[PDB]
């Protein structure tokens, strides 16, 4: 069964710039193989398939290129459009029709470090029994973030989930969200809650915190 | 005006089944293959099935094998899967994709049915305030299920420096998620904030005012 990698996972470029994306296949799939363009909430769209042949509609920006085990994508000089999600499908052998794992075109901008914001549980959830405490990552490039938990000092994991918004369409920001949850007896023997971020726009960690009380 | 819509998603519990549905549009349809492929959460996309352009030839890959079965009438432009004894490898956005004039070429795809396998009963969001102290602030929409929710400040009015951010699934198999909003420290004792949650699944609406 073929299995295409493609490289790289994420690949963040500015507009004018040329992108290279990359699908190695386990075993020459030869010509056959089309790339296929994705956008969050939208249909995928069909780019270019037998690897070099570009479907109509398909702007020339987009080339392919290549033979049996390595392939690639040019998008020789980026349109805001672009930004999506890219995907290698091969069909030499199949069933069952292969996709890699998809690259990632995201929209590289300058560093912008978080504003971080910490939420503490409202006194109604607290009545049903548990307690969410809510910490704001917000506008900041790159996407890469780290939250850490604290509470009393003790490290927090696996009481915690994250979510992130999508790359603004204005700003190129990205905003993460991250919810501590615990029970209502936990949040009240303890007293000092807060969250530490580590961010590349930050020297060192920022740490928002609140006692309850 | 090539349009490929599919119909039949929901929600459905483990070992359950569900029949899906693709109308085609804008060309001679028996003419190809038709294509279902899925994108799980936080996944990329899989293939699943295909049946022949006539009605003859039905692939599917190892995995559905047994469980599904497809179908189609030209006369009609639908097709069809029925789905059964599903499990939560299941879940996720089902589009159904045409075939090239076996071409393995999937040319025109669809926008996807969501398919939702949880043994968890519909419920209504819990709404919370997360409280100001430029200012932020937001509301903590809390174990609703099934997706989705929508989120609106002030009717529509308070658009800027919104963010919306995608559910998280708990254990307890109920959704969770977060809206923020970000404004002027010197507003938040005289303008009102409000956040309008619309959890359609259930028939359920909430407005939550958040002060400070």
């Amino acid at each position: 069964e073929i299995v295409l990698t493609q490289s790289p996972a994420t690949l963040s470029l500015s507009p004018g710039e040329r992108a290279t994306l990359s699908c190695r296949a386990s075993q020459s799939v030869g010509g056959y193989l089309t790339w296929y363009q994705h956008k969050p909430g939208q249909a995928p769209r069909l780019l270019i398939f037998d690897a070099s042949i570009r479907a109509t509609g398909i702007p020339a920006r987009f080339s392919g290129s290549g033979s049996g085990t390595d392939f690639t994508l040019t998008i020789t000089r980026l349109e805001p459009e672009d930004f999506a999600v890219y995907y290698c499908q091969q069909r030499s052998m199949w069933p069952p029709v292969t996709f890699g794992q998809g690259t990632k075109l995201e929209i590289k901008r300058t560093v912008a470090a978080p504003s971080v914001f910490i939420f503490p549980p409202s006194d109604e959830q607290l009545k049903s029994g548990t307690a969410s405490v809510v910490c704001l990552l917000n506008n900041f490039y790159p996407r890469e973030a780290k939250v850490q938990w604290k509470v009393d000092n003790a490290l927090q994991s696996g009481n915690s989930q994250e979510s992130v918004t999508e790359q603004d369409s204005k700003d190129s920001t990205y905003s993460l969200s991250s919810t501590l949850t615990l029970s209502k007896a936990d949040y009240e023997k303890h007293k000092v809650y807060a969250c530490e971020v580590t961010h590349q726009g930050l020297s060192s960690p920022v740490t928002k915190s609140f006692n309850r009380g | 005006q090539v349009r490929l819509v599919e119909s039949g998603g929901g929600v459905v519990q483990p070992g359950g089944s569900l029949r899906l549905s693709c109308e085609g549009s804008g060309f001679k349809f028996g003419d190809h293959g038709i294509h279902w492929v899925r994108q799980a959460p936080g996944e990329g996309l899989q293939w699943l099935t295909v049946i022949s352009s006539d009605g003859t030839d039905e692939r599917y890959t190892d995995s559905v094998k047994g469980r599904f079965t497809i179908s189609r009438d030209n006369s009609k432009n639908t097709m069809s899967l029925q789905m059964n004894n599903l499990r939560p490898e299941d879940m996720g956005l089902y589009y159904c994709a045409r075939d090239g004039k076996y071409s393995g070429l999937l040319d025109y795809w669809g926008q996807g049915t969501m398919v939702t396998v949880s043994s968890a009963s519909f419920k209504g969001p819990s709404v919370f305030p997360l409280a100001p102290s430029t200012a932020a602030l937001g509301c903590l929409v809390k174990d609703y299920f099934p997706e989705p929710v929508t989120v609106s400040w002030n009717s529509g009015a308070l658009t800027s420096g919104v963010h919306t951010f995608p559910a998280v699934l708990q254990s307890s198999g109920l959704y969770s998620l977060s809206s923020v909003v970000t404004v002027p420290s010197s507003s938040l004792g005289t303008q009102t904030y409000i956040c309008n949650v619309n959890h359609k699944p259930s028939n359920t609406k909430v407005d939550k005012k958040v002060e400070p």
